[PDB]
RNA sequence: GGAGGUCAACAUCAAGAACUGUGGGCCUUUGCCUAUAGAACUUAUAACGAACAUGGUUCUUGCCUUUUACCAGAACCAUCCGGGUGUUGUCUCCAUAUUUUUU
């Protein structure tokens, strides 16, 4: 974000680092489609913005978690079938 | 609701009274 | 903070308490904390005045 | 599609590029006549690690490159209304759809025999009166199946010798390759369209080698042009109680919906099939994982290669592109196919002029006068 | 975000603001119509607000602030941010009509007429069906009254209709 | 039966435990199957 | 989010540099000619179907037979053309 | 800059099983088994590849401790800026090495 | 001998993924190849410190009467509060069988 100069939406504001700022991306030539808000140029930072100086690439993702917590009453036990589970049938 | 105080106000993080095994206030002037 | 890292010097590193400790002239012992707290107060007056 | 920021640094680019259609076996790598290099890749993540590769490892220079779009195809619908001979020697040939059975099944390459087909033809000719269904005469005469779709002869005989057309029959079939490499709408593949031609030393063979596919071109345009776009496949992993976020998401794709729903057993997960078209996938990842706080995650792939009909018409000037917003769901096919000949710098030279791809460029003043006075084609 | 039943009085205080200057300008037309294209309740409020300037609050203003409701109603109906079938409350004849109606009727067809251009304006009156405007029930001193109206304004291209249809129930 | 786990905790706990090996480990009836799914896909919501 | 919009940093320009959405602003012979190649192919695809039930299950007999069954179908739609 | 690799051939890894042993069985081709772990995204066929290579080799020069100690897991075969700082397996890497059934 | 120290000294701590020693051969010591023994601490969403300050010079800006004192980005360099591990010393408290194996 600070080196691209964008602003994800709860987080710091820095100065460009490159504050200096031909037909190719012209209105008539490109297809509007599924805007390409700032969100984007973080996430895949040499995709979606044109000149990536000083931009480093950062951790696709982790697999997702299913941790089940169980903090009510103490008294059902540490291995026990959460109401939240899917059943197993047959 | 919290888990150690037993009122539906706050979150288990925000309970005043001590984690366990198992009011009046100034009017803005 | 994390963008620009400063590095410590791992090599000579003279401290300051370590060499004070090597003359005969600093001494040691131990006083309750707000005793020390008071006597920082005292010499700071007196060495700016 | 991409582009070199300074043009004197175009051969450290191009060099480069062929180092990663070598490293990256999944890429197409094509040079347009534009001079803009356009590179084609599985998907979004891929694209990111190709340019990664390319600005920091190989090329180490800077590039503009456009925004994220996709490759289009085009069809044709009910039938050519005409056959129309085309001379510049005449040859004429007409144009049909193909079974929605026989596409999906030279999607993967099969019959039923395999790829090399007409090998044997006796064999091949058992097998579509067996299961497609055809006459026997079509069954017992395919010059070609190209890659997506298939040209028959009909014939005429009494017409010409048998031994004229085998004479030069490799340089029609030539022709038709020539044809549905790139068709005549915005020089897009043709896919999915059976051909069949009706009526038609050296010279005469670099004379028809050019003309079948301006015959191909006439008997495309005629026969309802339709232009065809690729869908991904998703396969989305949510927590349970999560699930109508991820349906209001696909709300707001157009053209994605929810086919299948299983729920894992003994996980708190859910796992969701359902399409999504890809010129509306450019952030799909990313909202899917915002908009359900990482307890979400899709995988989008393009295995089963299906294709769909772009919704609009193709043929209609009237159609409104609002310039900077998205346009209408019948301006859509439209929009698509005129951006696509102002990138390939096929219409020319000018804010929003509208060269659309009519039909009177290559058949005469007259006959094209002619169908307009009786309405048919605009 | 105003409450549903204060947008009344807002449009009011927007349009009494807009009589108090020299002159009209367009911002008390642009902001009308950014709200007219906002919700149902903005438009359902103009729609009210119309009416009541035109029954209510008409006596009471002089020509200078006449003019300005001339050229700010007719230039909302001008661009159908208002329906034309709003303009039906209105009615000349000789007992319902008043001066201070009669000048206001006739800036709004000055400004109506400048920005359509006496052909379109033709094709609008013509789709709407105003009784109010153009009786061809009958009525012979009315139409009459319609005919010279529209020619002390200027218009006479629109009268041909009701001119014909009073020298047709003259001759019987 | 989210007014049986405000009370009875434990039969209701007792409950889902027959339930649940009543679906999931034996020979039973395809609505059967779907009328007990449901119970336990709305059970993720426990009654709106 | 900066979606494009926005300054680069307030530091000269002497304002918040808070941006917000304006809520105002959301607003033939050519027919003949298929006809009669399509009652010439249907022509042709009866003597088609007559080679291919003759070589399913006597080279020249098939073929002067498809030859026979050319000149009889021809000269039947010459009879059903008039 | 691009990978990590082993450029010095003396800081090879030290093979437990002594390799002039493992050429050796290819002279026999019933003796090679060609093996591919394929898999989907984050199921752990990385980490299960490098299982085998720890235990085949006996000091890993590239093994840190908290690798050793299991907090962190050793990608070996990842070996790429893009696999490290992405942690997403990018190009398929190999291991040719000897085991007992 | 054993445990311990808000005790000291001296080495060492950011690099072809990277360490030292030894034997043999080649060059003429350095270096290359080959066989061997050991490697504590730190490090891969990269670093001693799951913590985080200030100073110098040169660029680019911001407040604009000038210099200190400043606004906040970059490059190159330093100072400071601390940390690990190893060797030696010192100090304190205690201790002196019925088919392939064999019937
Ligand atoms: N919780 C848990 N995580 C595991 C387990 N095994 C592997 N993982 C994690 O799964 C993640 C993926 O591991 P990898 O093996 O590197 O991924 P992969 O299988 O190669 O999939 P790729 O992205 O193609 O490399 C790692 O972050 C591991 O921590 C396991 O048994 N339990
Ligand atoms: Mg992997
Ligand atoms: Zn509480």
């Amino acid at each position: 974000g600070k080196a691209l100069n964008n602003a994800i939406p709860g987080g710091p504001k820095f100065e460009p680092l490159y504050p200096r700022e031909n037909e190719f991306n012209s209105i008539d030539r490109v297809i509007f489609r599924v805007p390409i808000r700032s969100e984007y140029k973080v996430a895949f930072p040499h995709l979606y913005n044109s000149r990536p100086r000083s931009v480093r690439i950062p951790w696709y993702n982790n697999p997702v978690s299913c941790i089940i917590q169980n903090d009510e009453e103490y008294d059902t036990p540490a291995l026990f079938f959460d109401p939240s589970l899917n059943p197993i049938p047959h | 609701f919290c888990r150690n105080c037993g009122e539906a106000g706050h979150k288990e993080k925000d309970c005043m009274e001590k984690p366990r095994k198992m009011v009046l206030v100034r009017a803005t002037d | 903070n994390e963008l620009h890292p400063t590095l410590p010097t791992n090599h000579n590193k003279t401290k300051l308490l370590k060499s004070l400790k090597n003359t005969k002239y600093f001494q040691q012992t131990t006083i309750d904390w707000v005793e020390a707290g008071l006597q920082l107060c005292r010499q700071g007056h007196n060495m700016l005045n | 599609v991409l582009q070199p920021l300074l043009p004197r640094e175009l051969p450290k680019l191009l060099d480069a590029l062929n180092k990663i259609s070598k490293y990256y076996p999944g890429v197409i790598i094509k040079v347009e006549e534009s001079g803009e290099h356009v590179i084609l890749g599985n998907g979004e993540l891929y694209m990111d690690c190709l340019l990664y590769d390319l600005r920091a490892s190989y090329a180490k220079i800077e590039i503009k490159i456009s925004d994220p779009l996709t490759v289009f195809s085009e069809s044709c619908s009910n039938e050519s209304f005409a056959s129309i001979p085309v001379s510049n020697l005449s040859i004429s040939v007409a144009a049909e759809p193909m079974d929605s059975k026989m596409i999906q099944d030279l999607s993967r390459n099969t019959l039923g025999d395999i790829d090399g087909i007409m090998d044997n033809p006796r064999k091949l000719s058992k097998i579509l009166r067996t299961e497609y269904g055809w006459d026997s005469l079509a069954s017992r005469n395919v010059w070609s199946f190209y890659n997506g779709n298939v040209l028959i002869n009909d014939t005429l005989p009494d017409e010409i010798s048998p031994e004229l057309l085998s004479k030069y029959k490799e340089q029609i079939i030539q022709g038709f390759y020539w044809a549905v490499k790139e068709g005549p709408l915005a020089e897009e593949p043709i896919y999915g369209v059976q051909y069949k031609l009706l009526s038609i030393i050296d010279v005469m063979k670099s004379q028809i080698i050019p003309l079948m596919k301006k015959a191909c071109y006439v008997g495309l345009l005629t026969a309802i042009p339709i232009l065809l776009e690729p869908i991904y496949e998703v396969d989305i992993t949510v927590h349970a109680p999560l699930l109508p976020i991820v349906e209001e998401l696909m709300k707001k794709r157009r053209g994605s919906r929810i086919y299948k729903t299983i729920k894992v057993a003994g996980t708190p997960l859910l796992e969701v099939r359902g399409q999504v078209p890809v010129i509306e996938s450019a952030g799909f990842e990313t909202d899917l994982r915002l908009s359900t706080n990482g307890l979400g995650m899709c995988q989008l792939y393009f295995w089963h290669k299906i294709w769909r009909k772009v919704p609009g018409d193709v043929l209609d000037k009237d159609a409104f592109i609002p310039k900077l917003k998205p346009a209408p769901i019948n301006s859509l096919s439209r929009d698509f196919v005129m951006k696509t000949r102002r990138r390939k710098g096929i219409s020319t030279g000018g804010f929003m002029s509208n060269d659309g791809p009519t039909l009177e460029k290559y058949i005469s003043a007259e006959l094209y006068a002619q169908l307009r006075e009786n309405g048919l084609v605009p | 975000k105003i409450a549903n039943n204060l947008k009344k009085s807002v449009v009011d205080i927007i349009i009494k603001s807009s009589l108090q200057e020299s002159t009209f300008s367009k911002f008390y037309s642009i902001l009308s119509e950014r709200m007219i294209t906002f919700h149902r309740s903005w438009q359902t409020a103009y729609n009210e607000t119309f009416e009541q300037n035109y029954t209510q609050d008409i006596e009471d203003y002089e020509t200078d602030q006449l003019r300005i409701l001339g050229k700010f109603w007719g230039h909302l109906i001008s661009y159908e941010f208002l329906p034309m079938d709003c303009l039906k409350i209105i009615k000349l004849t000789e007992e319902e009509s008043c001066p201070q109606g009669r000048i206001f009727i006739k800036f709004l067809f000055q400004e109506l007429v400048n920005e359509l251009g006496l052909d379109e304006l033709q094709l609008r009156l013509n789709s709407s069906k105003l009784d109010g405007m153009f009786p061809l029930e009958g009525d012979a001193e009315h139409i009459r009254y319609s005919i010279n109206f529209f020619t002390a304004i200027g218009l006479g291209l629109l009268t041909e209709d009701m001119r014909s249809r009073l020298t047709i129930i003259q001759e019987v | 039966g989210w007014k049986l786990a405000l009370v009875s905790k434990k039969t209701h706990d007792m409950i889902w435990e027959k339930l649940r090996y009543i679906l999931q480990t034996q020979e039973l009836s395809s609505t059967l199957r779907e009328s007990l799914e449901t119970l336990f896909e709305i059970r993720q919501k426990d009654y709106k | 989010s900066y979606n494009g919009i926005g300054l680069k940093s307030a530091k000269g320009s002497s304002t918040s540099g808070h941006v917000q959405r304006s809520l105002a602003s959301n607003n033939l012979a050519v027919q003949k000619q298929i006809e009669t190649h399509m009652e010439k192919r249907e022509i042709e695809v009866q003597v088609s179907e007559l080679r291919d039930r003759l070589e399913e299950e006597s080279e020249e007999q098939i073929d002067k037979k498809c030859e026979a069954l050319r000149a009889k179908l021809t000269n039947e739609w010459q009879e059903q053309q008039r | 800059e691009h990978t990590i690799f082993t450029q010095l051939k003396k800081n090879i890894p030290k093979t437990r099983y002594n390799r002039d042993y493992m050429l050796s069985m290819a002279n026999i081709p019933e003796r090679i088994i060609n093996v591919g772990v394929i898999g989907p995204l984050h199921s752990g066929k990385t980490s299960l590849m490098d299982l085998l290579v720890i235990d085949s080799h006996k000091r890993i020069p590239d093994m840190s401790k908290n690798v050793e100690l299991g907090w962190k897991p050793l990608r070996y075969l990842d070996n790429l800026k893009q696999e490290i700082d992405r942690g997403l397996s990018i190009k398929l890497n190999g291991s040719t090495l000897l085991c007992t059934d």
